[PDB]
């Protein structure tokens, strides 16, 4: 989906110097909304591999993909690629890379936290249009993972503080707005994680050679056509037309 | 380019760019002049302090409000307010920013004409538009129907809107507002022993009103409780000392809204004007107006006003209707949020009064279909 | 005593909101049975009106 | 292929494919226009609400029936009704579907000619046909003789048919119908203190008329009972509360059918017109005509109308003649059922008016023997 782009730099005397990599146009709609016959990113399915038991129990991940709301809406699993040894290969590639295993563990735990954002529930109040949570166990475990406070996170979601002039005031949110905010936060944190990972890879790949004129290599998704075209396909078609 | 949303309001000027979630600059609309002589030579005091700066020098100035009830009465002070807002608060040149202005219903046409003339001539704004406070309040409330009660510091009015269609014959305007409440608080504080007369102490009385006053669900029961119990008394710290304790005077000032006979007004309370406005409309939309009662404005920020008004309307209305009152926490800034939403719409871009149209048709172009 | 009153307020609001949601459920179910009672009353009313018209004719 | 059976009527458009047991789409035939200006921008309100949508926006629209008494007076509105029926309620393109139409007896020829012209030109239907609203009702009752009383909302008429041979010289048409009853109820509800003026609340009054009104077997006895006791009073809940109670007015509204002098018309009552049409025919078929009275149309759905009409006609008719009135539960939709039955016949396939025939013969083909 994302528009991979690699810049290959050269030396002053026309000799290979270094490589610079960038990413563009990564789609966030795939994270939350999926077509009925299509899957999400391979990340979540790969994490649910049973060959690594330590991650599941240390993250308190439900082993059943059906229970999680964000994943079960799309097609649960296909025989595309056997996820197990692919996950182990990615883990080995990360291990032989420049950074330590604590960053990898932070990556997995952050992804697990993204997973538990769908379990949040909200209900109307006594005699007001405001919304309040009913269950808090998933909120408690997510806050524990992120190192936040569950009460503070719930208060922030229900009552967002905003700055007016020189004074802070609190805003009200109903169920629809808080669900939209929950989805937007999950998309944004995933985007930031991907961008930070790309920056880390670029830094590790970086050599100390000077960067004179470069040769760019661009990869982009094609002009996909379906019989059930939607917004995600519309953006891709518009980009291809440009 | 980007659009600019300015809300003159009454007693508070709030402005900011369109597409923002909150106004950047909020400050009182006060112009003050020094009333003493001044003996030090070299400092060179300016002859007019405008905006929030006049609050700092409150003790040596005569604070004058340029507008009484919506209508601008001192135009030069209003050019000063607008110049301050455009230059010392937003630090932008209005030469390349369309300006959206907010204006109360049922006001003299000369007011709008002069406003547009000043905007087009003095500041040379490329385009501008004037809108009604209630429509913006309904925009920011996430609603398309329902009757909205906008009660600021200048004037209180109700405008019923159903399915995006207004009911001009059912618009009711009442001049009772926050300023009259402050004046009544002054008149009722002197019976305890505290006298406030100077315009500087107007701000102190207003601050006491904001910080301590509240609306009682029942009047007679609360008065009976306060006649014997002393649990309703709270102390306030003046800017120099001598703390003052007020008893039943804290919940008697906002009762003027529901009992306008206290300050001699002939009209009825807001709870009754809302019901009368609802019954003015057609019979087929009264249920939706009952179920979508919207509140806005600073004066509607008193604790417990929503419950009191719901009880009063439920008493007035038939027993077979569900009366629901919407009181978002951001009542005060609802109008500006609605203005930002309105100016950020793409289909609104052809409804501006451009400079060419104003030049061709004169100031009278405001009262055309570009209302 | 400020903290003591705050704790008193907290469990008081907890108990009153519990009773309030109980009352909401109660009023909802009695409103429903009000609908069925009114429906049965009007059903019997016009059924007897029809049968009385048949009897008189 | 399939045939469409559209029944415009007056105040209720009902349609569906031929061969169906019941009509598929039933909705009032009204066109609404917004009488206010609209303050919210970007919504993009349509300039005309048509069909069942206008019933939900009664409070901000003015409702005009395109059909006054059988005839069409506003052709643009009728075209809008037809377009809505073909493209939204049924969602079928009329390019490849024949249509069967109905109208009342004794109507202007210009109406029929213009209907045919519009239906071949605007919609380009392959073929169409016009049938009398009473003959179809006779088909739907499984009969072949007897008279049929089609009391709709626009017009009331009687068509005597014996053994499939119509008698044109004995057809009686009366302009009193449901609309006049609703107007009379509106007029007589004022004496109780309720005022209904707006066209929107005419629908409310129609709801009361449908729900509570009934025909009394005896007028003087019921009048005395209502004047003495109060057991006949019932209460109706308006859309905005304030439940109202109607007493003597409950059965005075439908009595206008048997007492046309209440609304000032000189013509005789329904029973008298039926008897006059019965005796207008020959003498050898009067017994069969007496024994096969058929009722249809919405207006004939009042409780107890059958008994009162039978009593009146028995009083008029000779004692040694058996009198029976057929009142099926599906009176309102009987005409459409008969139309579907007629369109499902195999022998009727050659009676359609082909488009080529219309082009060759002009719009006057319908009045020609190729009916
Ligand atoms: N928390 C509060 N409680 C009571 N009154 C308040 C509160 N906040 C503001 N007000 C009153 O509201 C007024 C401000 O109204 P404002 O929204 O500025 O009106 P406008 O929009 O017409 O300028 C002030 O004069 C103040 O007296
Ligand atoms: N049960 C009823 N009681 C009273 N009025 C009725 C009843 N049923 C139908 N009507 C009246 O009949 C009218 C509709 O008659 P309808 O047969 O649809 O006329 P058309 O065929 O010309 O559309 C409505 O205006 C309605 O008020
Ligand atoms: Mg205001
Ligand atoms: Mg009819």
């Amino acid at each position: 989906r994302f528009g991979k782009f690699i810049r290959i730099h050269f030396g002053a005397t026309g000799k290979l110097a270094s490589a610079d990599i960038e990413t563009y146009l990564l789609e966030k709609s795939r994270v939350i909304f999926q077509l009925k016959a299509e899957r999400d990113y391979h990340i979540f399915y790969q994490i649910l591999s049973n060959k690594k038991p330590e991650l599941l129990d240390m993250l308190l991940i439900t082993n059943n993909p059906y229970d999680y709301a964000f994943i079960s809406q799309g097609e649960t699993t296909v025989a595309s690629i056997d996820d197990a040894e692919e996950l182990m290969a990615t883990d080995n590639a990360f291990d032989v890379l420049g950074f330590t295993s604590e960053e990898k563990n932070s990556m997995y735990k952050l992804t697990g936290a993204i997973m538990h954002f769908g379990n949040m529930k909200f209900k109307l109040k006594q005699r007001e249009e405001q919304a309040e949570p009913d269950g808090t166990e998933e909120a408690d475990k997510s806050a524990y993972l992120m190192g936040l406070n569950s009460a503070d996170l719930l208060k922030g979601l229900c009552h967002p503080r905003v700055k007016v002039g020189n004074e802070y005031v609190t805003k009200g949110q109903n169920v629809q707005q808080v669900i939209y905010a929950t989805g937007a936060l999950a998309k944004a944190v995933y985007e930031r994680m991907f961008n930070w990972m790309v920056t880390r890879i670029n830094a590790t790949l970086e050599t100390k050679q000077p960067r004179q004129y470069f040769i760019g290599v661009l990869d982009i998704a094609g002009f996909e056509i379906f019989d059930f075209n939607s917004f995600e396909q519309l953006c891709i078609n518009f980009t291809n037309e440009k | 380019t980007t659009a600019l949303v300015c809300d003159n309001g009454s007693g508070l000027v709030k402005a900011g760019f369109a597409g923002d979630d909150a106004p950047r600059a909020v400050f009182p609309s006060i112009v003050g002049r020094p009333r003493h002589q001044g003996v030090m030579v070299g400092m060179g005091q300016k002859d007019s302090y405008v905006g929030d700066e006049a609050q700092s020098k409150r003790g040596i100035l005569t604070l004058k409000y340029p507008i009484e009830h919506g209508i601008i009465t001192n135009w030069d002070d209003m050019e000063k307010i607008w110049h301050h807002t455009f230059y010392n608060e937003l630090r932008v040149a209005p030469e390349e920013h369309p300006t959206l202005l907010t204006e109360a219903p049922l006001n003299p046409k000369a007011n709008r004409e002069k406003m547009t003339q000043i905007m087009f001539e003095t500041f040379n704004v490329p385009a501008m538009y004037v809108a009604i406070q209630a429509v913006l309040s309904l925009y920011a409330s996430g609603r398309t129907t329902g009757i909205v009660l906008d009660s600021g510091d200048g004037v209180t009015h109700n405008v019923p809107i159903y399915e995006g269609y207004a009911l001009p014959h059912a618009i009711m305007r009442l001049d009772l507002a926050g300023r009259d409440l402050t004046d009544y608080l002054m008149k009722i504080l002197t019976e305890r022993g505290y006298s406030f007369v100077t315009t500087a102490e107007r701000e102190i009385v207003r601050d006491i009103k904001e910080k301590l006053c509240y609306v009682a669900l029942d009047f007679e029961n609360e008065m009976a409780t306060a006649a014997s119990s002393s649990s309703l008394e709270k102390s306030y710290e003046l800017p120099d000392g001598q703390v003052i304790t007020i008893g039943n005077e804290r919940f008697r000032c906002p009762e003027t809204l529901f009992q306008p006979s206290f300050i001699g007004m002939e009209s009825a309370g807001i709870h009754e004007t809302t019901y009368n406005s609802i019954m003015k409309c057609d019979i087929d939309i009264r249920k939706d107006l009952y179920a979508n009662n919207v509140l806005s404005g600073g004066t509607t920020m008193y604790p417990g006003i929503a419950d009191r008004m719901q009880k009063e309307i439920t008493a007035l209305a038939p027993s077979t209707m569900k009366i629901k009152i919407i009181a978002p926490p951001e009542r005060k800034y609802s109008v500006w949020i609605g203005g930002s939403i309105l100016a950020s719409l793409s289909t609104f871009q052809q409804m501006w009064i451009s400079k060419q149209e104003y030049d061709e048709a004169g100031p009278s172009i405001v009262h055309r279909k570009c209302f | 005593e400020a903290e003591k009153a705050a704790d008193e307020s907290e469990r008081g609001m907890k108990v009153i909101e519990s009773r309030a949601q109980k009352d909401e459920e109660k009023m909802e179910i009695q409103e429903i049975q009000l609908k069925e009672a009114k429906h049965i009353a009007e059903d019997a009313d016009r059924k007897y009106e029809e049968v009385a018209r048949k009897l008189v004719i």
